């Protein structure tokens, strides 16, 4: 099961942010713009209407996956390992073939 | 595959070059506050898991006992065996005796 | 390179969309993550705030911190007896770390952090289908005293354990509408306690600067066109999307995520031992079970129906 | 007054170690507006007029 | 006949001729602590 963590989006303000590309898992940069910015205490930047907005999301790994994994194998041939017990003459051998 | 098993993969639970699709969409924001609107499938894993159906160890013919570390199958007839058995002339003793 | 001093160390404000009042919120405690993925119930919460830490961050038992609704964003004790945990019912709290928590929880749809003090009520909740999870091929509402002991996997009680890391970088600006006045159609820069503060005005043109005293930068014309924020502030916080990176957006730190799945020996129960009644070439198991109860059949030949 | 979800309503006042409550039948369900079901409103979404 | 009628019988209510054939089986303890399990076949007057 994946986490799916999404960072800080990034901002600028009268000011592009063409999203430059990396290798984590299935990420995903998009930018936007007529954005406006606004956590508690106010509005976060100057620039009036015309913002972009970088929006990153790649996928990762959940904490508990070191339990709760399925790992895929490929199958091609199985061979036999029996263990017989062979008594002869009142002389025992427990031997694998 | 997005919304299947599969959907994240990578070589070991340590390694660093995860691929994933997990037909993931950023979307506009809409209210006026800061938030990063991602659409996601759903985990692959996780459907897998409520669509698992039985495994093998309530499954497999001629009563194999499924293991893992190693992945094997224990205690199940399917066939004959043909031994050969060298037997040394020390068991045997002469008719006499 | 994973540190656990937290001293250098700081929570935030995190936007979720449901305190007391029933509408979107900013709080001080921010549920992040759920991760109910482990068998006896118990569940890891991760919030916005620090735990077991006191103002400096030296560990400080049955003490939390976080960021208070004021201009001069001190961080501020309370005390770990005013938190509660919810459901359905109350949660029994088991564990606290920083930014992560162990509580068990009855089956429920929604999970709530609350501050129970005499003013303060401030609380928030995610949506999670936390649900009634047994181990083995009998349900069961609580363990019994008779059982197999097969193994399980369950969260650890000690916060000593680690199941990861969390990435941690350096804040970046947090604006303020308190710190920027208009006077006469003209802007004023007002800090608090003669606390440095940076500010940016593009107006006439990108003017940056520093201040810690009032200033007719420019004039201008509205505060609405400008911005003012802190600037002595290098206290590492583990990045969300309620918040907005700094420049130098790469890992800081690492900071370790508790209660790892320990394997662990539990008891589950033993059904009714059936009653098998054979006739020629079948057989009939009367079987009774309070509890659902898997059976499993297979034939031991070339078709296992 | 904002409720759960449950099949009746019931006021008291906890005075003088008598309750003196008092319970009547009534169906509430958890209700939704628009077409997605949703235990609490989200962040994002299309700001559907209801009432 | 366990999990069914008449599992438990007596000519009247206060006699102490009472006769049963449910379904107790005692198991082996296996924790530490003194108890007695016991697996019973569901009571067949509630069936019934
Ligand atoms: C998935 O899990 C739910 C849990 O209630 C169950 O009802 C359902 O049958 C499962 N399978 C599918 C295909 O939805
Ligand atoms: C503000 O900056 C000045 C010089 O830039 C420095 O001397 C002073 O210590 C700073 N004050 C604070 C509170 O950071």
């Amino acid at each position: 099961k994946f986490h799916t963590v999404v960072p800080s989006p990034q901002v600028k303000c009268c000011g592009s942010l063409e999203c430059k590309a990396s290798s984590k898992a299935d990420y995903t940069c998009r930018v936007f713009g007529g954005v406006y910015p606004f956590m508690w205490g106010g509005a976060q930047c100057f620039c009036d209407s015309e913002n972009t907005q970088l929006s990153e999301a790649y996928v990762e790994f959940a904490p508990d996956c070191t339990i709760d994994h399925a790992v895929a194998l490929k199958v091609h041939t199985a061979a036999l390992k029996v263990g017989l017990r062979i008594v002869y003459g009142n002389t025992t051998a427990r031997l694998d073939t | 595959n997005p919304g299947a098993f599969g959907d994240i993969q990578a070589s070991s639970l340590d390694a660093t070059d995860i691929v994933a699709r997990t037909d993931i969409r950023l979307l506009k924001p809409s209210v006026k506050n800061i938030h990063v609107p991602y659409t996601q499938a759903v985990s692959g894993y996780e459907m897998w898991k409520n669509n698992s159906g039985r495994p093998l160890q309530e499954t497999a013919p001629f009563g194999c006992k499924i293991e893992v570390e190693p992945l094997r199958a224990t205690n199940c007839a399917y066939g004959h065996i043909p031994i050969s058995i060298d037997i040394p002339d020390a068991a045997f003793v002469r008719s006499s005796e | 390179s994973i540190t656990d001093d937290f001293t250098l160390t700081s929570p935030y404000l995190g936007f979720c969309p449901y305190c007391r009042h029933s509408a979107p919120c900013f709080s001080p405690i921010k549920i992040e993550n759920v991760w109910d993925e482990s068998d006896d119930g118990s569940i890891r919460i991760q919030v916005s705030a620090q735990f077991g830490y006191n103002q400096a961050g030296t560990a400080d038992v049955t003490k939390f911190r976080y960021m208070s609704y004021d201009h001069d964003h001190d961080i501020k004790e309370d005390s770990m007896e005013k938190l509660a945990i919810s459901t359905s019912g109350p949660c029994r709290r088991l564990g606290h770390k920083g930014y992560f928590l162990l509580a068990q929880c009855p089956p429920g749809d929604s999970v709530t952090v609350s501050i129970t003090s005499g003013a303060s009520e401030n609380s928030c909740t995610v949506e999670k289908k936390i649900r009634r999870k047994f181990v083995g091929r009998e349900e069961y509402l609580f363990p019994p005293v008779h059982g197999k002991l097969v193994k399980c996997h369950v969260y650890d009680h000690l916060k000593e354990t680690s199941a990861g890391y969390i990435t941690m970088h350096r804040p970046g600006p947090h604006a303020y509408k308190s710190y920027l006045e208009e006077a006469s159609g003209e802007v004023y820069i007002k800090p608090p306690s003669g606390k440095n503060v940076t500010y940016e005005c593009k107006c006439g043109d990108y003017s940056t600067g520093i201040v810690s005293t009032r200033t007719k930068m420019n004039g201008c014309t509205k505060a609405k066109q400008c911005i003012a924020y802190k600037r002595d502030q290098t206290k590492w916080v583990f990045n969300s999307p309620d918040l907005i990176r700094h420049t130098d957006h790469s890992v800081q730190g690492k900071l370790h995520i508790p209660f790892r799945l320990t394997p662990t020996v539990c008891p589950v129960p033993l059904a009714h031992t059936p009653t098998v009644t054979k006739w020629f070439k079948g057989i009939t198991l009367h079987l009774t079970a309070t509890r659902p109860t898997l059976l499993t059949t297979r034939k031991l030949g070339l078709r296992a129906d």
